[PDB]
């Protein structure tokens, strides 16, 4: 972390620069911290943008309602 | 008899900008034989290294507790139509290309060896949009997406829900839904303009960044003190003086500095339990203001709250708190009970009120004089024991419809 | 294991200090291990002070969670537990206090077409504390937790005004329970 490897599978973070992981397009819960958005996992070790949650987009309109 | 639709703003800081130090960097340097005379004090330095990866970790938590309430991200719709009110202010602005809101780009703007300062785990763009999230589940969905799954409610209702959850009927609401739309357009836009020009409004979090950069100077301006000795660098003291007098410059030049230390850590601990404090507050009206509405008085702002807006900030949280004000008020005679054939008369809801001529009964919060029936009012014993019963007829809807 | 820490001395063990090194020299030695170790005392007992001030301050919200959702209802919706709250159960835990929160969480939503008010004889309807919804076409009246339709009457709406300053309002009529009585 604070430095660039490029001066010491490499990922280059805001945070820092890590070795041993593979970056993955996919979104996923995480449970390790990294920092800077970054937040690795074992499925061996990847690293990834944190998953927020489940998109959803509910259908707003001013003429319907939703009752249990 | 009037209202007024007042926005007020709250800032509450969340967390804390999250610092690493290292203890041999930062007490003896470079210098090996230090390094060896440090390593006999004990485990002072792996301490104050696990005290403030708490600390750092403690700031991640706070963060997440004060932020992900929910765990579903809400997209606003394209049609940003809810019955005349603007909230152009507060949602994300597609234009800008950080994704964030007028407002929040304004509170943003308004905001300006050893040690490295760790960056937060959750950047400024998630926050941003667990922010939009919440204002869509909060415009759209009303307060029930807090409380299991979002249920689509529009917002004349939401508004006449959350007029009805401080005593207040929706015929109000419905009467004047363009004038509170109209007052709502520009009491966001005076506080927006009250946000642009006073700069004294972000006096907490910037009172906290400049208390963790005086901090951190002040541990780094720590170095230059001699602390009695003859010079205040290692380097003199050792190609100058002898070892049998060099160890002991060097043991007090290391003891002031874990002095230092110690009292640095001691302070950044007594601040993060104080920030602690300040996110469990700011998570619980996130929970209450925000994710519903709170019977609570100052709770969630000034006189009544009706619902508020969260928005984000550097190292801190902004509440737009949205309020009910009462005004313009009129003096009226009043009466505990009427009389009616012996039976004592009082008020289901609301309280018996006169102009001086006729009696009419109206809510607590709002002047809505209505025709003294026996579906608005309850009997219950004579007249001889309440005191303060003036004389009136009530009326009875039934009786017309037999009548004829 | 501080005490083992030789805070710039020759040894962690004091006696064979003054058997080796005689008290007037090994004074000073002795002063800066005893200083050494009650700064190590002072670090935890700071520490203990902090640590006793954060559980006390959750001792403190343990304390008024369970006067508020223990003892009676609570009206603080994501306080004490997730969704709408009925009770809790308070159980004993080693060095603390566990609750078994008692939720309610709605669930199988429906799509329903709702409308501010109701218009009949020129004069707008409000709900007493429901909402007008339709499944189609037809009107009813149900809770704001739970799915009950029901016909509209005069018992539980109000009526306040005319049916056009509003808007939104819609065409249907209001069935009288005090007619059939008196129609034979
Ligand atoms: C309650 O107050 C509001 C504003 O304080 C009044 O609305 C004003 O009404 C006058 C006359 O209709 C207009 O000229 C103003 O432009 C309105 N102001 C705003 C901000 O819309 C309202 O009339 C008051 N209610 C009553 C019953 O008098
Ligand atoms: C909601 O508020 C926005 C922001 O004030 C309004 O956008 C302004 O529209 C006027 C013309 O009506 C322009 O002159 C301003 O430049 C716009 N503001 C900005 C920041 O671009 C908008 O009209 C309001 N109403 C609706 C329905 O969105
Ligand atoms: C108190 O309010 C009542 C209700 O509006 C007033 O009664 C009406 O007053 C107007 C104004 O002169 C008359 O045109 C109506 O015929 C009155 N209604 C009835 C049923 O008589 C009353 O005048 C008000 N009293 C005062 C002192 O302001
Ligand atoms: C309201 O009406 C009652 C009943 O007509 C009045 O009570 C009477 O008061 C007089 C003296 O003031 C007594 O002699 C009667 O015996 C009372 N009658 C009853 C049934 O109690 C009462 O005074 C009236 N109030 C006002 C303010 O005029
Ligand atoms: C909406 O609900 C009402 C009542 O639940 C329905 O009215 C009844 O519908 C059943 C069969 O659908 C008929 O057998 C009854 O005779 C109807 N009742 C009356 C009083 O006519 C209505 O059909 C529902 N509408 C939709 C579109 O589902
Ligand atoms: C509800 O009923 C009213 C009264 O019958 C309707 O109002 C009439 O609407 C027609 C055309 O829509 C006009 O030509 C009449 O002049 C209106 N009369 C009055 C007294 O306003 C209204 O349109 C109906 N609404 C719906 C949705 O059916
Ligand atoms: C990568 O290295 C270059 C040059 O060494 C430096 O300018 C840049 O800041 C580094 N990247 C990061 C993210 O620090
Ligand atoms: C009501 O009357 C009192 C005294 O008669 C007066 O001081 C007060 O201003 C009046 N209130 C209003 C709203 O006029
Ligand atoms: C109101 O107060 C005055 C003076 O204190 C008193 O004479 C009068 O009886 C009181 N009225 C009521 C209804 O209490
Ligand atoms: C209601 O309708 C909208 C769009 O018509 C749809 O997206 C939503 O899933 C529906 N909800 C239910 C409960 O049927
Ligand atoms: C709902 O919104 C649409 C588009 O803004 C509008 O055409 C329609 O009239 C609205 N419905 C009501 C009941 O206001």
């Amino acid at each position: 972390q604070g430095v660039n490897c490029t001066e010491v599978n490499v990922f280059q973070t805001r945070a820092g620069c890590l070795i041993g992981a593979e970056y993955v397009n996919n979104s996923y819960e995480c449970d390790i911290p990294i920092g800077a958005g970054i937040c690795a996992s074992y499925q061996s070790i990847i690293a990834y943008t944190m998953s927020l949650g489940a998109e959803n987009s509910v259908a707003y309109s001013n003429n319907s309602i939703a009752i249990p | 008899t009037n209202f007024t639709i007042s926005v007020t703003t709250e800032i509450l800081p969340v967390s804390m900008t999250k610092t690493s130090v290292d203890c041999t960097m930062y007490i003896c340097g470079d210098s090996t034989e230090c390094s060896n005379l440090l390593l006999q004090y004990g485990s002072f330095c792996t301490q104050l290294k696990r005290a403030l990866t708490g600390i750092a970790v403690e700031q991640d938590k706070n963060t997440q507790e004060v932020f992900a309430q929910v765990k579903q991200i809400y997209k606003t719709p394209p049609i940003k139509y809810f019955g005349g009110f603007n909230f152009s202010q507060i949602l994300p602005d597609p234009s800008k290309p950080s994704k964030r809101s007028p407002i929040e780009d304004l509170l943003f703007n308004k905001v300006t060896k050893g040690l490295t300062v760790l960056p937060p785990l959750l950047t400024d763009e998630m926050i941003a949009q667990y922010t939009s999230a919440l204002l869509a589940g909060t415009i759209t969905s009303g307060w029930t997406f807090g409380a299991g799954p979002a249920l689509q409610i529009p917002f004349p209702m939401q508004m006449a829900y959350r007029f009805n959850g401080i005593g207040v009927t929706q015929n109000v609401l419905y009467e004047n839904q363009k004038l509170i739309a109209n007052q709502f357009n520009s009491a966001i836009g005076k506080i927006q303009d009250s946000l642009s020009s006073t700069p004294s409004a972000l006096g907490k979090l910037q009172d906290v960044v400049n208390h963790n950069a005086q901090a951190l100077n002040t541990l780094v301006k720590q170095l230059s003190s001699k602390f009695g000795a003859i010079s205040s660098v290692l380097n003199d003291i050792f190609s100058r003086l002898d070892p049998p007098e060099a160890e002991v410059q060097i043991d007090r030049l290391i003891t002031g500095r874990l002095q230092s230390l110690q009292t640095y850590v001691t302070q950044q601990l007594i601040r993060a339990a104080e920030i602690r404090a300040s996110a469990n507050l700011a998570a619980t009206k996130m929970s209450e203001c925000v994710l519903g509405q709170s019977k609570r008085v100052d709770f969630c702002g000034k006189g009544y709250h009706l619902m508020s807006f969260p928005q984000s900030a550097p190292h801190g949280v902004v509440f737009l708190h949205v309020t009910y004000v009462p005004a313009q008020e009129k003096n009226f005679t009043t009466a505990p009970a009427i009389c009616h054939d012996g039976k004592a008369h009082f008020p289901r809801e609301g309280v018996f009120v006169s102009n001086g001529t006729h009696w009419f009964v109206t809510q607590r919060n709002f002047y809505e004089p209505q025709i003294i029936t026996t579906d608005n009012t309850f009997v219950s014993g004579n007249c001889d024991v309440v005191i303060g019963i003036v004389n009136n007829t009530v009326y009875d809807p039934l009786q017309p419809e037999l009548d004829s």
